[PDB]
């Protein structure tokens, strides 16, 4: 996920504007998670979040 | 195994889902200077 | 995208945030968008340093008012680039290449980086070729060189626009080949006047000019010498012939360079200059050259604060130059012009071998009789000139006349005198002064010596006071 994130930075710099309420960051973040979830652990979902 | 689905409509919905008026909430004055916080363009 | 957003602006300076991997390289240049409606324009960006994460600070080229915090900033990839060629002589540039009496003039052209190294070790020679002006003073004490560095150092207000005009009329008018003048950080009513003075002299069919004024930010000042000198260096090294390159107040460089200074985070050094003085100087200075089978005659206004010639910025630009023409206000004071400081300016070829043995005797005698002069002047004004010595009042009163007859009234002076100007060939002028040092004209009075040519109207302003010769 760290390769799938950081050479995607235009959505990476996206979960970055702290200015935005908290919640809105992770709210997209599952959006794009569980898009499919062969993220097939949810630990690594509440770590990131 | 990685999701290279690249839904980017994903992102769309969060970004373009967010009118009123700037109003800065001034944050220190003093000596006829005062800096305000907010006012995102001015 | 990969284009960034503004994050601070701060009068000039401008901080800019690029995505990760996406950074523009030093001296790139940006473009930013003003929108609001009467202020609408395109800012172009300098990147001068890389902050860190992601952050870049750039100095504007035009003003900021009217910037927002977070708008788009477009990476172009490239440095400033300005127009070269045979094609920009003639007419007027920005300090980035726009052209100002006839816009979309010069887009199609080659254009080229503002950003150069100065040429290799191995590619510099010495100029010692004398470049005759018809100047008594110039002619006789500070000798120019032909293909070298000149400057006309001077406080504000002495006479450094009408002698680079003067220089510009005598050397410019009946040169071959190309003439590029930079007017840095002056008057835009000067600018003005030298355009239509050079078209109604058919000299601006030979003269690219590029005009960055005192009206700009620092950026445009600091960035149009450079501008200048790149149409120069392409001139000099593709062209090839003979490059004339007059720049006005190249001082301006240095000032917009430390009016920025600290807004770039950077600790003040002595007088307040940036820390960076003397190696942004000879950046630009060591481009300014004439390599070896390639002249480029370089003239340079040079601003002294203050009239205090210990001011680091005159005092670094001192050693980049050939011969130097140090103007003052003790002789502007008196009336004399151009009001060169004899005993000051300087020549590398006023020497025996260059301009000759007689050439340098009468030099070297003009001003040993001038400081012995200035040396009594302070005696003189206390204790009265009648307890000097016979040998002294006889040495007061040819340094008196040599003092009046350096003046002269200069082609570009009949504005502020009514009375058009003159040309003395090198030899006359070492003629007379070989005459005054020697005595011939100890009864001619001290008139008839001031805004005089050579040796006969002499005689005719002698004989208009009733003397002889
Ligand atoms: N040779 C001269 N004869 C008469 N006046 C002069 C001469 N040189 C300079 N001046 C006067 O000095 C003033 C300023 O000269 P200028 O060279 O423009 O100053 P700066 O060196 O600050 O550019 C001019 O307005 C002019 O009136
Ligand atoms: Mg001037």
């Amino acid at each position: 996920f760290s390769r799938i994130l950081d050479v995607q930075p235009r959505l990476a710099i996206l979960l970055g504007d702290c200015a935005v309420p908290a919640e809105g960051r992770v709210r997209l973040l599952r959006k794009v998670l569980e898009r499919a979830d062969s993220t097939v652990n949810p630990v690594v979902v509440a770590l990131l979040s | 195994t990685i999701p290279a689905d690249d839904i980017q409509s994903a992102i769309e919905e969060y970004v373009s889902s967010f009118s009123r008026e700037e109003v800065g909430t001034v944050v220190d004055a003093g000596d006829g200077i005062a800096h305000v916080e907010g006012l995102p363009s001015v | 995208d990969t284009s960034g957003r503004v994050v601070r602006v701060t009068g000039p300076v401008v901080d800019v945030e690029f995505p990760r991997g996406s950074i523009p390289e030093l001296f790139n240049a940006l473009h930013a968008e003003i929108t609001f409606e009467s202020l609408a324009k395109t800012l172009t960006l300098e990147v001068a340093q890389h902050l860190g994460d992601n952050l870049v600070r750039t100095i504007s080229l035009q003003p900021t008012d009217g910037l927002v915090r977070g708008v788009e900033v477009i990476d172009t990839g490239r440095s400033i680039s300005v127009p070269v060629g045979e094609g920009v002589k003639g007419h007027v540039f920005n300090a980035l290449g726009d052209c100002l009496d006839e816009p979309g003039y010069g887009e199609k052209f080659e254009h080229w980086s503002i950003h150069r190294k100065p040429p290799a070790f191995e590619e510099l020679e010495p100029r010692t070729e004398m470049l005759e002006t018809g100047l008594k003073v110039v002619d006789l004490l500070t000798p120019y060189v032909r293909g070298g560095k000149i400057a006309l150092f001077g406080g504000a207000g002495v006479g450094k626009t009408v002698l680079i005009q003067e220089m510009i009329n005598r050397i410019a008018r009946n040169f071959g080949g190309t003439s590029v003048f930079a007017g840095v950080g002056e008057r835009t009513r000067e600018g003005n006047d030298l355009w239509v003075e050079l078209a109604e002299a058919n000299v601006l069919k030979d003269t690219a000019l590029v005009f960055g004024q005192m009206d700009e930010p620092p950026g445009t000042r600091m960035r149009v010498a450079l501008s200048a000198l790149t149409m120069a260096e392409w001139f000099r090294d593709e062209q090839g012939q003979d490059v004339l390159l007059f720049i006005d107040n190249i001082f301006r460089f240095t000032q917009a360079g430390s009016e920025v200074s600290t807004l770039l985070g950077r600790m003040p050094s002595a007088v307040g200059y940036q820390p960076t003085l003397a190696d942004e100087m000879g950046e630009l200075q060591e481009r300014i050259t004439s390599t070896r089978g390639r002249s480029i005659t370089s003239m340079q206004a040079v601003y002294v604060p203050a009239d205090d010639y210990t001011d680091p910025a005159p005092a670094t630009t001192f050693a980049h130059l050939d011969a130097t023409t140090e103007l003052s206000r003790a002789v502007f004071s008196k009336g004399i012009f151009p009001a060169v400081d004899p005993l000051a300016s300087s020549s590398t070829i006023l020497d025996p071998s260059v301009v000759g043995d007689e050439h340098y005797r009468v030099a070297q005698e003009v001003i040993r009789i001038l400081q012995r002069y200035k040396d009594l002047q302070d005696i003189i004004a206390i204790l009265g000139i009648d307890e000097l010595s016979e040998e002294d009042k006889q040495l007061v009163n040819r340094a008196r006349r040599i003092e009046r007859f350096l003046s002269q009234n200069m082609m570009a002076a009949e504005q502020f005198t009514g009375q058009p100007g003159s040309t003395v060939p090198v030899k006359e002028t070492i003629e007379a002064f070989d005459r005054l040092c020697k005595g011939d004209f100890d009864h001619v009075p001290e008139q008839a010596f001031f805004l005089i040519g050579g040796l006969d109207d002499l005689a005719k302003k002698a004989e208009s006071l009733g003397a002889k010769l």
